[PDB]
This record gives C-alpha cells, sequence and structure tokens, in this order.
RNA sequence: GCUGCAGUUAAAAAGCUCGUAGUUGGAUCUUGUGGAGGGUUCCCCGCCCCUUGCCUCUCGGCGCCGGCCCGAAGCGUUUACUUUGAAAAAAU
C-alpha cells in the first residue's frame, strides 16, 4: 500500500507517506522488479548534519533486513537521484528491553535474550550504517571530562562507497544512541 | 606550599625534570640542566635566548637521556623528521 | 632541520662523509642503537643514516656555543687516533684538551693541580675513556660523545653516531664539530669555504 | 599449565576479527547442513566433520555460514551419540593399557600412567552428570569401559 | 587462573612508572578496572587512556606521569560502616590531607571523600595516593 | 626497550611480526587458496595447512601431502589468497 | 606476627606424584535532555523504548461535568552487603 505499509509507527505523517509511495512504485515499475519483491518498511525519518544537509532513514521490519542487503547499492543509488539532496542509508529497528535485573519491573516472564539487551543493538546498528566496509577494527578513548569517542576502522578497499557518506554517518548515529563516533582508514590493511 | 593566609612555606621549591616528572634533592649530583643555544633561524646565527633543560641521575644513569633530550627537541627545534 | 636551508646538509658533505666511511658501522649493535642504523648489508655491517648524524651534530655543537665563557669546554680523548684531531680542536676554538691517560680524581680533587670545573665534556668513544664519564655524575657535568653502534650509552646526555674504530671517521668529524661552532658564534660564517680543512686533524700516521 | 604433565606451551588458534562469510563462498546455510549430515553417517565425529570442511570445501568455518554450532544441528535430529566423543576416547585409551598390563605386570610405567587417564575420567564425568547430560547413578568401573567402549 | 583480575593490573602500572614509562598495555580488560581508573583520572594520576577492543575481553592502553607513587590493591574486600573508616585511612594513606581511599558502595564506585557525603558504606577495593 | 616506546600504532611488519596472540589484535597466519591444477580441471580451494589429503576427481586423486605445517603440493598450480 | 613475622646457608618446604573434603576461581547483560537542590555539562517528576513493574478490580473517600480520573490491595526470581527505624536492667 501506501499508508499502512508503516505499522507501529503510526500511519499518517505527510513525509514517511510521500517516502512510501514512490518507494513501493519503483519495486512494482516492470524497470526494476527482478530484484524487488515488494517489501515495506515499518517507518522512516528524517534527520540532519552540522554539515547543512538531510539525510533519509528507512527502517524494516528486520527479518526482511536480510533481503535488502542483497541488492544495496544499485536501489542506494537509484533513491539517491529519486529524492535527490539528500543521502541515503537503511536501518534496522529492535525492541531493546529493559533488565530484569532491574530498570523495569519483571513478572520472571522470560530469561531476556543477550541479542535483545541494548548494548548487542547498538554494535549491530554500526555494522549497517557502514556495512560495505565490513568493520576491521574498534577502538575507544576515553575524555578527561568522562566523554568517549570510538574509533572505527574500516577496511582500506571500498574507500569511496563510503568517503563521501563518511562524516554524514557519524551524524545519524548521533540522533539513535546518543555518543559521539569518528569514522577512520588505518595505517594498513590485514 | 600554602597556609590559613596562603603564605609560602618551604625553604626552596625544588625543581621537577622534563622527562620523568620527579623532584631532585638537595644531595644528587648526576642531575644537569643543558644549554641548548637558539639561532634567529634566518641566517644560523646565535640569537640570545637558550632553551634549558633538566634532566635527573635515574635516567641518565641507565641511559635513557639520549631519548628525552631528542624527544624534547623533536617537540620543539632543532629537529625535523630525524 | 631548523632553518629551512640555510643549515641543512649541502651535496659537498656528503663526498666527504663517504670518502671518510662514517657511513659504515660496526657488526655489533645496542637497543640505544638500533634508530640511528637504518639496515644492515648482505654481509656483516650495518648502515648508519646521514641523515640522522647530521641533525645530532647541529644541538650538540649549539650546547658548546650555549656556554659564554670558551675555556672551560673541555674535550678529551686518549686514543692515539684521537689525539692530533682534539688538538687542534681546542687550539683553534677556545677550549681545554686532556690528551692522552685522564689520572683520576681531577674533577674531583682539592689537593691536586690539575684540577678543574668545566661545565661540558666531549669525549671520542665511551670504551676507551670510561673513567670521566664516572666522574662527570659527581659535579654535574653535561656530556656529549661519538658513539658508534657497539658502544653503550651510559652516563652521556646526546650522542653523535660515527663509523670511529680508527679512520679518517675520526678526523673529519672534530673538523666538521669545530666548523659549525664559529657559524654561529664566530665571523667565519658565509658558509662557502672555510681555510682550514680536515686534512691535518687525521692521524699522525707513522711516515716513511 | 598441563593438568597431569608439568609442561605449559602455547598452540591455540586464533580466529579474526572479523566475520562477514567472508563475500567469496557458497552453499547457503541449508546446503551446509545436508553436506555435514552424509558425513556423520560414516562415523565421522564432530571434530572431525569441522576438519574435512574447513580444508577442502569453502567453508571457514561452521558458525558463521550458520547460527549454531556443528554438534547442535547434529542433536536437532536427534542423530547425536549418548556419549560426548571426548569422554569415549579417554575410555578408548585407558583398556588397551589394561590389556598390556596384563601382559606385562612388570610395566609400571604403564601402571604409572593409567592413575592418571583414569582419574581424568572422573573429573570429566563429574562435570557432565551435573549438568544433567548422563544419569546420575553411572559410574565408571573396568565392567562398564568394556561395555560402552564397544 | 587469575584469580583476582584488578590485582594483577596495578603491579603493572606501579612497575612501568618507576623505570619510567608512559605507555603500557594491561590485560584482560574489566570493567571494574575502567570505573576505577575513571576517578583516577579525575584528580590527576594518569591522563585520557584508550580502550582497544577485541571479543576476548578487550585490552587497554594507558598515559600516564610521574605524579603517581604507587596504587595498591587491598583484597579480600571488607566492609566499612562510616567509623571503621577512620581506622583503615590512617593506616592505608600518607598523611590525612591528601589520598584516596576507593570503595564500592550501592550509590556506584567513588572515593571516600564522597560516600561520607552520602552516607554509604560497602566494600573497599584499594587505594592509591 | 628504549622505554618510551609507542603501543597504539604499530609497524606493518617489524611490530606484526611477533607471535599472533600477542599482537593486538589477533590474528591467522594462514590463508586458503584458489587452485586449478592440470590433472583436475577444476576450480578447487584449499586451506594452507591441509591437515589431510585432498582428493581429486581427475586422472589423479592427491593435490596435497600434509606435513608439520603448510602442506606441500604434488605437482599443483596456481596460489590465490584471496584478501585473507 | 588477623593488622604484622620467618623457612638457600642462622631453628625450618612432606623423596615424588595422584586425590576427596576444605579454601579460592576469567570476560560479558543501559545513556543523553526542561523544572527543583549545587557547579558551568554533573549528583526529586518526568521524557526517546523504561522510569518507583502491573493490573483489577471491589468494597469503605477525594475530585470535575449517569460518565470519567488517581492513593490503598497482590509484588517485581532469592540472599549477602550497606543505610534508617523499633526493642534493648541498674551500677560501672
Amino acid at each position: 500500500s501506501a499508508k499502512i505499509v508503516k505499522p507501529n509507527g503510526e500511519k499518517p505523517d505527510e513525509f514517511e507517506s510521500g517516502i512510501s509511495q514512490a518507494l513501493l512504485e519503483l519495486e512494482m515499475n516492470s524497470d526494476l522488479k527482478a530484484q524487488l519483491r515488494e517489501l515495506n518498511i515499518t517507518a522512516a525519518k528524517e534527520i540532519e548534519v552540522g554539515g547543512g544537509r538531510k539525510a533519509i532513514i528507512i527502517f524494516v521490519p528486520v527479518p526482511q533486513l536480510k533481503s535488502f542487503q542483497k541488492i544495496q547499492v544499485r536501489l542506494v543509488r537509484e533513491l539517491e537521484k529519486k529524492f535527490s539532496g539528500k543521502h541515503v542509508v537503511f536501518i534496522a529497528q529492535r525492541r531493546i528491553l529493559p533488565k530484569p535485573t532491574r530498570k523495569s519491573r519483571t513478572k520472571n516472564k522470560q530469561k531476556r535474550p543477550r541479542s535483545r539487551t541494548l548494548t548487542a543493538v547498538h554494535d549491530a546498528i554500526l555494522e549497517d550504517l557502514v556495512f560495505p566496509s565490513e568493520i576491521v577494527g574498534k577502538r575507544i578513548r576515553v575524555k578527561l571530562d568522562g566523554s568517549r569517542l570510538i574509533k572505527v576502522h574500516l577496511d582500506k578497499a571500498q574507500q569511496n562507497n563510503v568517503e563521501h557518506k563518511v562524516e554524514t554517518f557519524s551524524g545519524v548515529y548521533k540522533k539513535l544512541t546518543g555518543k559521539d563516533v569518528n569514522f577512520e582508514f588505518p595505517e594498513f590493511q590485514l | 606550599m600554602q597556609s590559613n593566609a596562603g603564605e609560602f612555606v618551604d625553604l626552596y621549591v625544588p625543581r621537577k625534570c622534563s622527562a620523568s616528572n620527579r623532584i631532585i634533592g638537595a644531595k644528587d649530583h648526576a642531575s644537569i640542566p643543558m644549554n641548548v643555544a637558539e639561532v634567529d633561524k634566518v641566517t644560523g646565527r646565535f640569537n640570545g635566548q637558550s632553551k634549558t633543560y633538566a634532566i635527573c641521575g635515574a635516567i641518565r644513569r641507565m641511559g635513557e637521556s639520549d631519548d628525552s633530550i631528542l624527544r624534547l627537541a623533536k617537540s620543539h627545534g632543532i629537529v625535523s623528521q630525524n | 632541520s631548523g632553518a629551512l636551508d640555510v643549515l641543512q646538509m649541502k651535496e659537498e658533505d656528503v663526498l666527504k662523509f663517504l670518502a671518510a666511511g662514517t657511513h659504515l658501522g660496526g657488526t655489533n649493535l645496542d637497543f640505544q642503537m638500533e634508530q640511528y642504523i637504518y639496515k644492515r648489508k648482505s654481509d656483516g655491517i650495518y648502515i648508519i643514516n646521514l641523515k640522522r648524524t647530521w641533525e645530532k651534530l647541529l644541538l650538540a655543537a649549539r650546547a658548546i656555543v650555549a656556554i659564554e665563557n670558551p675555556a672551560d669546554v673541555s674535550v678529551i680523548s686518549s686514543r692515539n687516533t684521537g689525539q692530533r684531531a682534539v688538538l687542534k680542536f681546542a687550539a683553534a676554538t677556545g677550549a681545554t684538551p686532556i690528551a692522552g691517560r685522564f689520572t683520576p680524581g681531577t674533577f674531583t680533587n682539592q689537593i691536586q693541580a690539575a684540577f678543574r670545573e668545566p661545565r661540558l665534556l666531549v669525549v671520542t668513544d665511551p670504551r676507551a675513556d670510561h673513567q670521566p664519564l664516572t666522574e662527570a655524575s659527581y659535579v654535574n657535568l653535561p656530556t656529549i660523545a661519538l658513539c658508534n653502534t657497539d658502544s653503550p650509552l651510559r652516563y652521556v646526555d646526546i650522542a653523535i653516531p660515527c663509523n670511529n674504530k680508527g679512520a679518517h671517521s675520526v678526523g673529519l668529524m672534530w673538523w666538521m664539530l669545530a666548523r659549525e661552532v664559529l657559524r654561529m658564534r664566530g665571523t667565519i660564517s658565509r658558509e662557502h669555504p672555510w681555510e682550514v680543512m680536515p686534512d691535518l686533524y687525521f692521524y699522525r700516521d707513522p711516515e716513511e | 599449565g598441563r593438568m597431569h604433565a608439568p609442561g605449559k606451551g602455547l598452540s591455540q588458534s586464533a580466529l579474526p576479527y572479523r566475520r562477514s562469510v567472508p563475500t567469496w563462498l557458497k552453499l547457503t546455510s541449508d546446503d551446509v547442513k545436508e553436506q555435514i549430515y552424509k558425513l556423520a553417517k560414516k562415523g565421522l565425529t564432530p571434530s572431525q566433520i569441522g576438519v574435512i570442511l574447513r580444508d577442502s570445501h569453502g567453508v571457514a568455518q561452521v558458525r558463521f555460514v550458520t547460527g549454531n554450532k556443528i554438534l547442535r544441528i547434529l542433536k536437532s535430529k536427534g542423530l547425536a551419540p549418548d556419549l560426548p566423543e571426548d569422554l569415549y576416547h579417554l575410555i578408548k585409551k585407558a583398556v588397551a593399557v589394561r590389556k598390556h598390563l596384563e601382559r606385562n605386570r612388570k610395566d609400571k610405567d604403564a601402571k604409572f600412567r593409567l592413575i592418571l587417564i583414569e582419574s581424568r575420567i572422573h573429573r570429566l564425568a563429574r562435570y557432565y552428570k551435573t549438568k544433567r547430560v548422563l544419569p546420575p547413578n553411572w559410574k565408571y568401573e573396568s565392567s562398564t569401559a568394556s561395555a560402552l567402549v564397544a | 587462573v587469575r584469580m583476582n583480575v584488578l590485582a594483577d593490573a596495578l603491579k603493572s602500572i606501579n612497575n612501568a612508572e618507576k623505570r619510567g614509562k608512559r605507555q603500557v598495555l594491561i590485560r584482560p580488560c574489566s570493567k571494574v578496572i575502567v570505573r576505577f581508573l575513571t576517578v583516577m583520572m579525575k584528580h590527576g594520576y594518569i591522563g585520557e587512556f584508550e580502550i582497544i577492543d577485541d571479543h576476548r575481553a578487550g585490552k587497554i592502553v594507558v598515559n600516564l606521569t610521574g605524579r603517581l607513587n604507587k596504587c595498591g590493591v587491598i583484597s579480600p574486600r571488607f566492609d566499612v560502616q562510616l567509623k571503621d573508616l577512620e581506622k583503615w585511612q590512617n593506616n592505608l594513606l600518607p598523611s590525612r590531607q591528601f589520598g584516596f581511599i576507593v570503595l564500592t558502595t550501592s550509590a556506584g564506585i567513588m572515593d571516600h571523600e564522597e560516600a561520607r557525603r552520602k552516607h554509604t558504606g560497602g566494600k573497599i577495593l584499594g587505594f592509591f595516593f | 626497550m628504549p622505554l618510551a616506546k609507542d603501543l597504539l600504532h604499530p609497524s606493518p611488519e617489524e611490530e606484526k611480526r611477533k607471535h599472533k596472540k600477542k599482537r593486538l589484535v589477533q590474528s591467522p597466519n594462514s590463508y586458503f587458496m584458489d587452485v586449478k591444477c592440470p590433472g583436475c580441471y577444476k576450480i578447487t580451494t584449499v586451506f594452507s595447512h591441509a591437515q589431510t589429503v585432498v582428493l581429486c576427481v581427475g586422472c589423479s586423486t592427491v593435490l596435497c601431502q600434509p606435513t608439520g605445517g603448510k602442506a606441500r603440493l604434488t605437482e599443483g598450480c596456481s596460489f590465490r589468497r584471496k584478501q585473507h
């Protein structure tokens, strides 16, 4: 559809509806339909950067996330021109849980999986933003003010795929987590 | 060191060496100040105001001072890329 | 170096370094001499970098300038090769030579008549003149010397690498040392040929 | 280090940080499963199974092309053995020692080494049996050693 | 074995500072070591520190200065009830004026000077000065 | 040690010639290889430390001989890694 | 000699190993913003998903205009620890 392809996220909203309409339209069009197979989102959002530019966010149901990773570049290329003047990235949405060891009340409902934990989700989110580099290293530094800056060593191949997205990816993570990240390319590759 | 008045006490305030960040006593005769001469750096002729350093006996006697004196001049001049 | 090319090593001096074999350095190494070396040949001999030699020459020489008295920068060498070289050094530039055997206690006595209190030392070869180095750390003397690959560093603040196993490497290096101090302090500056040469800082070498 | 020798040593495997596919590969999750099931028929036990995949087939390991371990895949079928191969290999060794010991009563060295391998069985058994992986009445004896290895 | 991780950690940075160093490598990275060194950094005895990440447990690298004299561990972990406090801090510190016994409370990990203002006793971990 | 040396960023192989579990990140010292031998014309992929005989479906029936380390090839050819 | 000892030669590590009790045991499961108390972010209500976890209700008050809202009732898997109360004969 074009309005009920965003459940659990509130179906009316102007910008989000205007994305969905022309999105599913491309998938229905015969121009590409041999790798597009009528998937749907669950929400969307637009978030800026201090670079003075906007960038769009696409959420997915997450078992469907795997299929998006198949095409991921051709699709994003076409929608980079179709929605132009903004950057385009996929991401996934999880139903993160408070601890039973206590941040909200437990009833002995279930164990709480450690993939449904908080910290594992914030690691998994980073894996998708810079998916085509396939993160080589992670390092962290701690400041005298108790802040933290998270270095990410990326592969030294597939550089220009991410090099004009390099700053705009960092602003995404800020809005989702509350944390500051930097992206680097290392001295050497093994 | 301060008091109630903030009045400064201690007969001498000792000096604290550059690459070890520790203080050298009244008797300690392997601790050396080492004066490097600056130049104008337009003609390469001596010009007055010196760079002065200080090194403790502990790093001297083990043979680590050579690196420390090099690094001190490496964070300033004259050393570019060694 | 510091100043862009009015202190940096010239094309001329490179020939002198290579003709005197300064670049070559002995088989055995130390763990304080690892950085000065670049690499090994296909044979036992390890090739000192000449860029790294040149930077160490400068602040070494600039420290010899920094004193306001040139009569108390006491140079010392006791090897036969390093006798003739130092004698011209401290004759040309105001300094005090101590040639041959040291005769210990000359930096800590009040009864000896050769007692002196200098500020700096400039020593050839730590492992011939180990005696003055030990006594330097009893009366707070800054110290400079010429190290080889296999000469250890201990009671020295700065090194000036060299091949120095008894060669033209010795006399050439003492000449260059005296050249630099005059470019900063003296009126010899122009940095185009000085009248005095390194052809009399070289060893006596028993003649026919 | 070693638990019945005085020695100490490193030879442990070291895995990369990465863990993609990586890219270059084939045989979707499902393909790997049927490739495994054939091997277990032939008497190839889980340790051997991963080796024979890693050496000649395109896998790095069967934990990044599946969401499960090699053993859990076999266990979900019901085709897993009734005791771990680890326990089996200990018991497998000690019977031959006891044969050699009956044939030669003057090999005190063998008698000594048997005490180690014997006690190492009992310790291992006390891991599994508390975790409800063995019956809480099972014991190790000469008789039960004979029958359980056959 | 490595029964207590924090106890093996501090001895490295203690040994390293004595010889004259300013970078170290401490493993295997417990969360407990992080919040310890955070408090120790605020007062100013060490500089900023970098946590390397591995899947195994991580590794941590520290930049330090000569301001530190010694940080020790006290093991096993005893309780304090804010009248036992004065007896502890006398034995373990060079002076009343400075030095910082660390401890953990239900209000988190902190120095002893802070715990006294929150009225929280707890389990003592180490010290430094 | 010069007792001041960096440990954050190491040299490409002058501080990565060390033992593999004494590095900052643990890396293998092994690799795969895309092989096409000229007695079994198929694009086979094989691990460097074979540990077992790799068979051939052509005229030959052996491709590796396992040793204490890297397995030597009988007559094989074509080494790739690729990438890792 | 718990705080606080010592065991190469001064008094002193079982010849050696296995082993139950006892003692001890790796890493890993949440952070930012307005008001209020204190600085120039940081430590009683709330907000992103959570915020003293829930409901379900019904009996006895508080409301607002039959209808609707929120305190008390079961509790957050269990302990140690720590903090606050209660209860502790006099003399010393």
